[PDB]
């Protein structure tokens, strides 16, 4: 009973590359309305990119990927496509899918009224690595029945992003995932922790799910108080 | 608002297309046509305003504009080609909605 | 290529007090604007269409005017939730959009000290040859910090980066995190471990420490 829309393809090219993302949608036909691309580079704005009307086959470019971006659509299978060639770095950004409704009526003057969550392409020359994640262990001199802080370390990984969760999504307050920080190496780690009650470091376990999708790396690391 | 000043801008831009030479022109003049076709559809004749916003003539007024600005983008496909010729062939058919539309 | 010039790039207010972003269009685009929120790492969320319609769902304490080319969104009474970068974007026609640069909303509030915390590095990762020292500074205002690591009373320089959360959607506080990273044959060279914080709601700066091994 909802719209949505779901970018994929996103992940590590190299430059000079070719990368093809999709726009899956659902709760509604491709053929009803246009769809556009709004990419946004790190720290940056929003850049709108091109657009298709699936019912005419008509499209248009921004200026910056004009001759490079091609964009095309399936009915059969309510889905949008952005065939991506000659990729360079300041192509790097999260690249968005959002409806627009056909002219005339309230559905046009609703501007891009959904969007899809986000897929981002890296364009770097370098490759796929996966995290190790290490545990952020609690102090034991923890107070007694107070705060404790504990968490994990996902270190050394390539692309962006990583996903982390906590005992499979069921411990959510408390939590901070930070931002990833670039090492000088070239690849990414971040922290994630979160603060519980002392009193349950001894009567339930803590732990963190790592995901980093361009390796297919999935770690569950357990976190348990030093000794 | 004011009717009048948004049929300034859509017939001189017309008159604009007619005589271009790329299609650079072409599109600005469309685009400033589109701008000012969707400030007309807002306002109200002064023949109908003793009627309703929901009433037959004033539905039939936007419905003009409607067609209006679809002819508008039925231009601006063919400019965003390139295709200077075509584009300014598209924009006569808002010679006809125009001149449909004097009430 | 029409232009949206969007103001201001960045400001701080207040829980309750009323805020005001400005976008100019450099030509007429009708009242084909719309105002967007974006909160980071997620897509924008609609907020205004045609320049003054609240889109369904969207807060009554958002709004939008119109005046010739100025566009203008209002947050009437400023909420903690609506920390975000707005951006204002003119749709005259699906070949055309444009978007204003945007404009990152943080929201003031009373100072809050952080909890500080030391992490050690694991025996899993010394084993690959690095260390990793965490300090973590939790549920704090205002952002400004001041994080120092004494290795052995020696203070370090260069080799440790810091990474903070966005402004929480309740409590308007940040946390942070600072990370030293030393070889292992360097972390084995030196016992005492400990980072310092300063910071303006702690009356001294607080230090936590351990001892390798
Ligand atoms: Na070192």
């Amino acid at each position: 009973s909802e719209v949505q829309l779901v970018e994929s393809g996103g992940g590590l090219v190299q430059p000079g590359g070719s990368l093809r993302l999709s726009c899956a949608a659902s709760g509604f036909n491709v053929v009803d309305f246009s769809l556009h691309w709004v990419r946004q580079a790190p720290g940056k704005g929003l850049e709108w990119v091109a657009y298709i009307s699936s019912s005419s086959g008509s499209t248009s470019y921004a200026d910056s990927v004009k001759g490079r971006f091609t964009i095309s659509a399936d009915t059969s299978k309510n889905t949008a496509y952005l065939q991506m060639n000659s990729l360079r770095a300041e192509d790097t950004a999260v690249y968005y899918c959002a409806r627009w409704g056909y002219w005339p009526g309230e559905p046009w003057w609703k501007a891009f009224d959904y969007w899809g969550q986000g897929t981002l392409v890296t364009v770097s020359s370098a490759s796929t690595k996966g995290p190790s994640v290490f545990p952020l262990a609690p102090s034991s001199k923890s107070t007694s029945g107070g705060t404790a802080a504990l968490g994990c370390l996902v270190k050394d990984y390539f692309p962006e992003p990583v996903t982390v969760s906590w005992n499979s999504g069921a411990l959510t307050s408390g939590v901070h995932t930070f931002p990833a920080v670039l090492q000088s190496s070239g690849l990414y780690s971040l922290s994630s922790v979160v603060t519980v009650p002392s009193s349950s470091l001894g009567t339930q376990t803590y732990i963190c799910n790592v995901n980093h999708k361009p390796s297919n790396t999935k770690v569950d690391k357990k976190v348990e108080p030093k000794s | 608002a004011d009717l009048e000043d948004n049929w300034e801008t859509l017939n001189d831009n017309l008159k604009v297309i007619e005589k271009a030479d790329n299609a650079a022109q072409v599109k600005d003049a469309l685009t400033k046509m589109r701008a000012a076709a969707l400030d007309a559809q807002k306002a109200t004749p002064p023949k109908l305003e003793d009627k309703s916003p929901d009433s037959p003539e004033m539905k039939d007024f936007r419905h003009g504009f409607d067609i209006l600005v679809g002819q508008i983008d039925d231009a601006l496909k063919l400019a965003n080609e390139g295709k200077v010729k075509e584009a300014q062939a598209a924009a006569e058919q808002l010679k006809t909605t125009r001149n449909a539309y004097i009430q | 290529d029409i232009q949206m010039t969007q103001s201001p790039s960045s400001l701080s207010a207040s829980v309750g007090d009323r805020v005001t972003i400005t976008c100019r269009a450099s030509q007429s685009v009708s009242s084909a604007v719309a105002w967007y929120q974006q909160k980071p790492g997620k897509a924008p969320k609609l907020l205004i269409y045609s320049a003054s319609s609240l889109y369904s769902g969207v807060p009554s304490r958002f709004s939008g005017s119109r005046s010739g080319t100025d566009f203008t969104l209002t947050i009437s009474s400023l909420q903690p939730e609506d920390f975000a970068t707005y951006y204002c974007q003119q749709y005259l026609y699906y070949s055309l959009v444009t978007f204003g640069q945007g404009t990152k909303v943080e929201i003031k509030r009373t100072v809050a000290a952080p909890s500080v915390f030391i992490f050690p590095p694991s025996d899993s990762q010394l084993k690959s040859g690095t260390a990793s020292v965490v300090c973590l500074l939790n549920n704090f205002y205002p952002r400004e910090a001041k994080v120092q690591w004494k290795v052995d009373n020696a203070l370090q320089s260069g080799n440790s980066q810091e990474s903070v959360t966005e402004q929480d959607s309740k409590d308007s506080t940040y946390s942070l995190s600072s990370t030293l990273t030393l070889s292992k044959a360097d972390y084995e060279k030196h016992k005492v471990y400990a980072c310092e914080v300063t910071h303006q709601g702690l009356s001294s700066p607080v230090t936590k420490s351990f001892n390798r091994g």
